[PDB]
């Protein structure tokens, strides 16, 4: 991808290096700023460093959207994150989510999702 | 006004008042309509004077106790917003309002709801603790929250699934009730629970110990060892009372 | 000996010599008493502090009185709440202990009498010079000064009484120039 500076001129960037996240290309919220215009305004910073080596994790937004729905018998759903594996509470505050509605319904704290068994 | 108040009154204007004096004692003046219900060998509705033994009303009026008097736990002589009567009590208990006040409990609506020694008591009261939650009418907040909290303790200690020190933890949450209310369901919910745990205690005590034999070990809460939320839900240790 | 010390170099937790050369250390030693402060590695910060088992037992601790979930209202341990108030006495208030009394020895007249008598002393009535002039021998000597006439030292409220160690007890011997207080 190629993009075009602000003086005119053009800044080549690999599209590897244009997705906002390996496993995402877009923008997962409205003042998230787009690979190209941090490029576009601070290029200056970024011209003779190595793109391979800067910090590019991977987004949250697709991973959990990966995790399937877990369905309870009840109108409630309990969430806490919790270890099971090692002491202390490790989690998140205990949630109690409502599951009446025809849909899937997340955790505030995760992005898990839970369904009355239909 | 109670259609009682209003149905006998004529009877009183025509008959003379001092006629309606004539019975009871001096503040408790009248005839009664009681329905005794329950454990008592022919369920019967009968109309006699207030100040009543209840051993005669029971006796003579109905059948008796079903399997013998001494096979009598315990008589509720004012219905589901009135506390339990234990048997040391009603052998020379007189069914008024100034004496079943003078011993901690009330004459409601003259409903004697009799208890033998082959039933668990710890279920009628959690019954009556889940009528108290499906007919609150959700306004005030100590009724609303309340009710649902001493069902949710009520359950677990039918089954044992609690802890001795919880008991006079649910005596202070019916405390929490029985004054902060717009009516008085909410006292009429504190008090049956006050009831059992004035008179019915050990009972309770003997469920626990069985539960902690039988199944194992709690906390407070009902929580076990092995009790965690896994996928959505607590798998570990049973959950009393949930049907949905 | 004295209970603190000397002690032996091997219940000493330090890593010292073994064989001929423990024999030639105690031999050319100032002290043989005295240890090589390397701890012992078997025994010193073992097992670490990321793999204690401790941890797994671990739970939150308490005590009864607060952690109890029956008889146990804030409102009866909130200290915070109940904290003392900072009282403050101008000359207006002194004098009126002075010349009318206290809660515990009271001199004033009843009812409204002594309800402006009061007011009389909220207001620049009478003086503080005034009171003392006109204060008695018994008021003075008793709730000024004190019962043998004497003024009250400045208070302490946790007195120490000092005490010298001499001798063997002391941490350094009779010539030195430091002493040893209980
Ligand atoms: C030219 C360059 C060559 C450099 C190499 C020299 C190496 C050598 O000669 O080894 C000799 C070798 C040194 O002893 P080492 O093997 O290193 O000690 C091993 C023990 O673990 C040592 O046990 P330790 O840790 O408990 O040490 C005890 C220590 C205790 O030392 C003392 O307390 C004595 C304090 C000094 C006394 C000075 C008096 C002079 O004694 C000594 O180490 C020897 C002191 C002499 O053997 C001799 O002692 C021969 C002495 C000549
Ligand atoms: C939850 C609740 C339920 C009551 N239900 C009745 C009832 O079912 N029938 C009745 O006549 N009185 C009932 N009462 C009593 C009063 O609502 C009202 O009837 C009043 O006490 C009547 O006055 P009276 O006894 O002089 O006739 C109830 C009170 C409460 C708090
Ligand atoms: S106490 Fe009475 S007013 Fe309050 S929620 Fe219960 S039924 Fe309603
Ligand atoms: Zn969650």
């Amino acid at each position: 991808k190629s993009i075009i500076s602000y003086n005119g001129n053009t800044i080549e960037i690999p599209e590897e290096y244009t997705k906002q996240a390996p496993n995402r290309d877009s923008t997962w919220a409205p003042a998230q700023a787009s690979k190209t215009e941090i490029y576009k305004n601070n290029m200056v910073r970024f011209e003779q460093k190595d793109l391979s080596k800067q910090p590019m994790p991977y987004a949250g937004i697709e991973l959990i959207a990966q995790q399937p729905v877990r369905f309870v018998h009840g109108n409630t759903a309990v969430c806490d994150g919790a270890n099971h594996n090692g002491p202390g509470a490790q989690g998140h505050p205990k949630i109690f989510i409502n599951v009446d509605a025809p849909g899937s319904h997340a955790c505030q704290y995760c992005g898990t999702r839970y369904e009355k068994e239909h | 006004t109670n259609v009682e108040t209003v149905a006998v009154a004529p009877t009183i204007l025509r008959r003379g008042g001092d006629w309606f004096a004539s019975f009871g004692r001096e503040r408790n003046s009248g005839t009664k309509l009681f329905c005794i219900s329950g454990n008592v060998n022919e369920p019967c509705t009968v109309e006699e004077e207030m100040s009543i033994p209840l051993r005669e009303l029971l006796e003579k009026h109905c059948g008796g106790i079903k399997g013998g008097w001494d096979n009598l736990l315990g008589v509720i002589p004012g219905g589901c917003s009135v506390p339990i009567l234990p048997k040391n009590i009603c052998e020379d208990v007189l069914m008024d309002f100034d004496a079943l006040k003078d011993v901690q409990s009330g004459l409601g609506t003259a409903a004697v709801i009799v208890i033998n020694k082959q039933q668990d008591v710890i279920r009628a009261i959690q019954r009556f603790a889940a009528f108290y939650k499906h007919e609150s009418c959700g306004q005030c907040t100590p009724c609303r929250e309340g009710t649902t909290w001493l069902l949710k303790a009520m359950d677990r200690f039918r089954t044992g699934q609690a802890k001795e020190r919880e008991i006079d933890m649910l005596y202070e949450l019916t405390k929490d009730i029985e004054g902060h209310t717009i009516c008085a369901l909410g006292d009429a919910a504190a008090w049956p629970i006050q009831g059992l745990i004035r008179n019915f205690r050990p009972e309770m005590e003997t469920r626990m110990k069985k539960f902690h034999d039988e199944v194992g070990a709690v906390s407070v809460g009902g929580w076990m060892k092995d009790a965690r939320v896994e996928k959505g839900k607590v798998v570990g240790a049973p959950l009393p009372g949930v049907h949905h | 000996m004295l209970p603190g010390g000397p002690v032996p170099v091997f219940k000493k937790y330090t890593v010292g010599s073994k064989g001929i050369w423990e024999k030639l250390r105690v031999l050319l030693a100032i002290a043989p008493n005295r240890s090589t402060g390397n701890p012992i590695v078997p025994l010193y910060r073992v097992p670490t502090p990321g793999s204690r088992p401790e941890a797994n037992v671990y739970q939150d601790p308490s005590s009864y009185p607060t952690n109890d979930i029956a008889e146990n209202p804030y409102w009866k341990r909130d200290h915070r709440r109940a904290y003392p108030q900072t009282a403050f006495f101008d000359q207006k208030t002194v004098t009126g202990l002075l010349e009318l009394g206290s809660e515990a020895t009271p001199r004033i007249a009843d009812g409204e009498a002594g309800t402006k008598a009061l007011a009389n002393i909220a207001n620049g009535g009478v003086s503080f010079t005034q009171a003392l002039g006109k204060s008695s021998k018994d008021v003075i000597y008793g709730e000024v000064l004190t019962v043998n006439g004497l003024p009250p030292v400045a208070p302490t409220l946790a007195p120490k009484q000092w005490k010298i160690i001499e001798g063997e007890a002391a941490i350094y011997p009779k010539g030195y120039p430091c002493r040893t207080f209980h």
